[PDB]
């Protein structure tokens, strides 16, 4: 195996921090065997060099045999090397997504032969990759080398190796700029528009080059034959989808069994639309161990069939035509579940993903809507380097209602109402103005920090009054708690004033679900309602009726 | 020119700051600025052997084509604050905010021509990424002083200072201040000879390679936190102007509210009128006459760093208050309007600070009312200035939104 030619990467230990001197430990002598002719044969084709003790560092050696066969592997433990080498900059900040490739009429894997040890390492580096081979006990000096290439296992090996593989392709690619190659760890993917002709003639002149540079690789005949598989998916000349996903047949679950199923659904998302998981995730909560069977709920039982009616029989992703548009659609699937698809052409998918996130204590279909739409945006910059054009189940009108009047900016890309119930709605309305012959209730909440007891009332303008207690809450409880009676005990046209700020900021947002029991019930009740006013006061200040259900609240909590 | 060493804050190294994602054009229009910075030796690939990074961008800047580079050094500038701010710090002329007419200049390219210090270089690194991840970055660092980076107009004083002179002699009474890329440039003539000194100014800066818009300080006085007038005043209209004339003190000394107060006891009706004693017209009156006044007891401290706040107010309005500690305001204003909601607030805070520049030399570390993903995938959309200010993202509180409408 040849060792590339090319230019060495300056390396530098951590400032003000030496090589390693981790001591050798006593061998077999099977292993210490097997290392000489590891070591010898390594020698031999350059890979590592002798050295005197005139070099002081060293790193652990060991041997291992083999998973089933009987061949001899070296092991060098570079962890203290490691921890004293550099940082390097990351190797590859992101994969390429399947759905983003665009179409070649023919393309080819190529893989390097032996990658780290067809590269050289810093000549001033070296010393510090210092092992030794012990002899038979304690005595004789053991035999020591150092490398010459890059170590199996040391940090810089893969960022060197890439960065060599780079500087080595720039040119051929430069004068080339219609193939495209994709580096991925000592693979190459290669496709062009070329018809088989001079694909093969071209993939040829890439294998000279790539061999005048100290790297091999495979021929006709050699090469993987498609799908390729990888990073989990399977390329097709036409398609793309994931790789095989089988849900087992099992009577019994574990919470490892669920968590792995949790694991392939959510990979299986991203071509196979509607795939749900919340029910099967809702189990794992407050988790046992990996090995204790789970009940399936009956939730988690629908879900998990309708799964396995998606995946019943296969489906697939296409490439992307850069000459043509992005199309995005969303569906929302229920509980906070958002699913959606994005294509080009009416119907054939590039691909598909879901958002569900819990955004939030309180939130509405709106604010999520738009969440899922920000996701879904960025994903598109990342893959196709532009946003695709948005088609939602929400009335312009609404979406302009809402964006207009809430305090907090806002944006969405282009998009157009499409009609898939279930639509995005507002489920109500406060009021800008106090209702006229409605009543006023002036509602109020206490709670003693100590025995954690509280109160909440009301007391409303035609004499009306109430007050409840609660045991073991908090301010923030009995502040819900008394809106939540106001509520209760007013029938359809209401107006109420809080000093809870609070209260009214979760209110003000339109909530339409949330984590809190209690702030659910409060939307059931704003949704009965058919004219509600809320509004604010500062508490502690005597004013209107607030200084009474005050006075009321607080005799017994503080 | 022989270089000036630069070294970092002591056990603390370079920035290593991700590189958020751009569209196809403005990756594009990178490589080529790349191509020709390089070709001009301004900047060379780096390997693998740098792990530092610091975002890039690509912006406009008002009514251009020219795709222009702009580079986020937020996080190196914290990181050799030492050597910008006390070491080699530039004065801030307080006469600066006074003049009738401050023209800003940009004055960046004449950092190109002073090399950068050898050993500094690799801490400014940054990445050209690719679509979909199909290729590696592209990696480079400065070889010469970097626009953006506050280091560069710290260096290039003294240069700057050589260039002004003959200028600054013959003008003894134009203020010239640089901060940054830019160079503020305020006086007291008529608008014309202004925009004349500028002009004769531009031909000086001109001799030395350097290649305006306009600002009237002296008059940007007060947003009054302001009360209603009106005959007739509902139980509800009184509530409120209770709630807002009493969150109003706390950092308005003195501020009344028991006379108002009086008024409504017992628990009535919202939408019941009541007359009024007017003595309570006595407190909101002088509430008023002090609500448009300066806050009494409150300066610029220059140890502590500068906070912006924004709230939205719909039909294309904004607010916003800058202060140094809660509710002791040294400034409060609005800014105001085929116009959304993220382009408008990327205007407000690039006025706000740039006022904020003007009046004190530093700018604000500003609190959004915006989604941090919005925020981040949208603003160089609408981006114009060559600096970058701080940011946090916000939940406004219902009420600030209303207290300051
Ligand atoms: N040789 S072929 O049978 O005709 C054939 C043609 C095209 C394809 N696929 C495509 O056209 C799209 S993918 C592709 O060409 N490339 C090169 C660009 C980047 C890239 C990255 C990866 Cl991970 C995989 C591939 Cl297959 C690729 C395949 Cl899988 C096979």
């Amino acid at each position: 195996s040849p060792i590339s030619p090319i230019e060495t990467v300056p390396v530098k230990l951590k400032p003000g921090m030496d090589g390693p001197k981790v001591k050798q430990w006593p061998l077999t002598e099977e292993k210490i065997k097997a290392l000489v002719e590891i070591c010898t044969e390594m020698e031999k084709e350059g890979k590592i060099s002798k050295i005197g003790p005139e070099n002081p560092y060293n790193t652990p050696v060991f041997a291992i045999k083999k998973k089933d066969s009987t061949k001899w592997r070296k092991l060098v433990d570079f962890r203290e090397l490691n921890k004293r080498t550099q940082d390097f900059w990351e190797v590859q900040l992101g994969i390429p997504h399947p759905a983003g490739l665009k179409k070649k009429k023919s393309v080819t894997v190529l893989d390097v032969g032996d990658a780290y040890f067809s590269v050289p390492l810093d000549e001033d580096f070296r010393k510090y990759t210092a092992f030794t081979i012990p002899s038979i006990n304690n005595e004789t000096p053991g035999i020591r080398y150092q490398y010459n290439v890059l170590p199996q296992g040391w940090k810089g090996s893969p960022a060197i190796f890439q960065s060599s593989m780079t500087k080595i392709l720039e040119p051929f690619r430069k004068q080339n700029p219609d193939i495209v190659i994709y580096q991925y760890m000592d693979d190459l993917y290669v496709g062009s528009d070329l018809e088989i002709g001079q694909h093969r003639t071209k993939i040829e002149e890439l294998r000279q080059h790539l061999l005048r540079w100290g790297l091999t690789t495979p021929d006709k005949k050699h090469q993987k034959e498609p799908p390729f598989l990888w990073m989990g998916y399977e390329l097709h000349p036409d398609k793309w989808t994931v790789q095989p996903i089988v849900l087992p047949e099992k009577d019994s679950w574990t919470v490892n069994d669920i968590q792995k199923l949790v694991g392939k659904l959510n990979w299986a998302s991203q071509i196979y639309p509607g795939i749900k998981v919340r029910q099967l995730c809702k189990l794992l909560r407050g988790t046992k161990a990996l090995t204790e069977v789970i009940p399936l709920t009956e939730e988690a039982e629908l879900e998990l069939a309708e799964n396995r009616e998606i995946l019943k029989e296969p489906v697939h992703g296409v490439y992307y035509d850069p000459s043509k548009d992005l199309i995005a659609e969303i569906q929302k699937q229920g509980q906070g579940q958002w699913t959606y698809q994005i294509y080009q052409e009416p119907f054939k998918n590039l691909k598909t993903g879901k958002y569900a996130r819990m955004r939030g204590a309180h939130t509405n279909d709106v604010k999520q809507l738009t969440e899922a739409v920000q996701k879904i945006t960025t994903e598109s910059i990342v893959i196709w380097g532009k946003t695709p054009k948005f088609k939602l189940p929400i009335q312009k009108e609404t979406w302009e209602t809402w964006w207009t009047e809430y305090w907090q900016a806002t944006w969405i890309p282009e998009w157009e109402f499409v009609n898939t119930p279930p639509l995005v709605k507002l489920w109500y309305q406060l009021e800008k103005e106090p209702i006229v012959g409605a009543e006023t209730f002036y509602v109020d909440g206490a709670a003693n920090r100590e025995t954690k007891l509280g109160k909440a009332g009301y007391v409303t303008n035609r004499g009306r009054q109430k007050v409840v207690t609660l045991t073991d809450t908090t301010n923030q409880k009995t502040e819900l708690q008394a809106i939540y009676l106001a509520l209760q005990d007013s029938g359809l046209e209401v107006n109420i004033v809080t000093d809870s700020q609070y209260a009214l900021g979760i209110i003000q947002a339109q909530p339409d679900q949330s984590e809190s029991e209690l702030v659910n019930q409060i939307i059931e009740q704003l949704i009965k309602k058919e004219k509600v006013y809320l509004a604010w006061v500062p508490a502690h200040k005597g004013i209107g009726g607030n200084e009474q259900v005050d006075k009321l609240v607080s005799a017994g909590i503080r | 020119i022989e270089t000036v060493p630069v070294k970092l804050k002591p056990g603390m190294d370079g920035p290593k700051v991700k590189q958020w994602p751009l569209t196809e054009e403005k990756i594009k229009a990178l490589v080529e600025i790349c191509t020709e910075m390089e070709k001009e030796g301004k900047i060379s690939k780096i390997g693998p052997e740098n792990p530092y990074n610091t975002p890039v961008f690509a912006i406009k800047k008002k009514d251009s084509t020219k795709w222009r580079k702009l580079v986020d050094f937020r996080e190196l500038n914290k990181r050799t604050q030492d050597f910008w701010e006390v070491q080699l710090g530039i004065p801030h002329p307080a006469g600066l905010k006074k003049k009738k007419s401050v023209t800003v200049l940009d004055v960046g390219d004449a950092y190109f021509s002073v090399p950068l210090d050898e050993d500094f270089r690799k801490y400014t690194a940054f990445t050209i990424p690719s679509i979909n991840n199909e290729t590696p970055g592209i990696r480079y660092q400065y070889n010469v002083l970097p626009q953006g980076w506050k280091g560069s107009p710290a260096i290039f004083q003294s240069s700057m200072t050589k260039i002004l002179e003959p200028f600054r002699k013959q003008n003894p009474d134009i203020v010239i201040y640089q901060y940054m890329d830019d160079l503020y440039v305020g006086s007291d003539l008529e608008i014309g000879q202004h925009r004349t000194k500028i002009e004769e100014l531009r031909q000086h800066l001109l001799r030395w390679g350097l290649t305006g818009y306009e600002l009237h300080p002296d008059k940007w006085t007060v947003q009054p936190i302001v009360l209603p007038e009106k005959d007739s005043w509902t139980v509800n209209d009184i509530q409120k102007l209770v709630g807002k004339l009493n969150w109003a003190s706390q950092i308005y000394p003195g501020i009344k509210v028991r006379q108002l107060c009086k008024l409504l006891r017992g628990t009535k009706a919202l939408t019941e009128v009541i007359p009024l004693t007017e003595e309570a017209e006595l407190e909101l009156a002088e509430n008023r006459e002090i609500l448009k006044e300066p806050v009494h007891g409150v300066y610029y401290d220059p140890s502590k760093d500068l906070i912006a706040e924004i709230q939205k107010q719909g039909q294309g309005q904004w607010t916003y208050q800058i202060y140094q500690e809660p509710f002791k305001n040294l400034k409060t204003g609005k800014y105001a309007r085929h116009t959304n909601d993220v382009k408008q607030l990327t205007e407000a805070v690039q006025k706000i600070t740039t006022e904020s520049i003007v009046i004190w030399g530093k700018t604000p570390k500003f609190k959004l009312p915006i989604q941090k993903e919005t925020w981040e995938t949208w603003w160089t959309e609408y981006w114009q200035a060559t600096w970058i200010p701080e940011w946090e993202f916000v939940n406004t509180p219902p009420l600030v939104k209303l207290w300051y409408q």
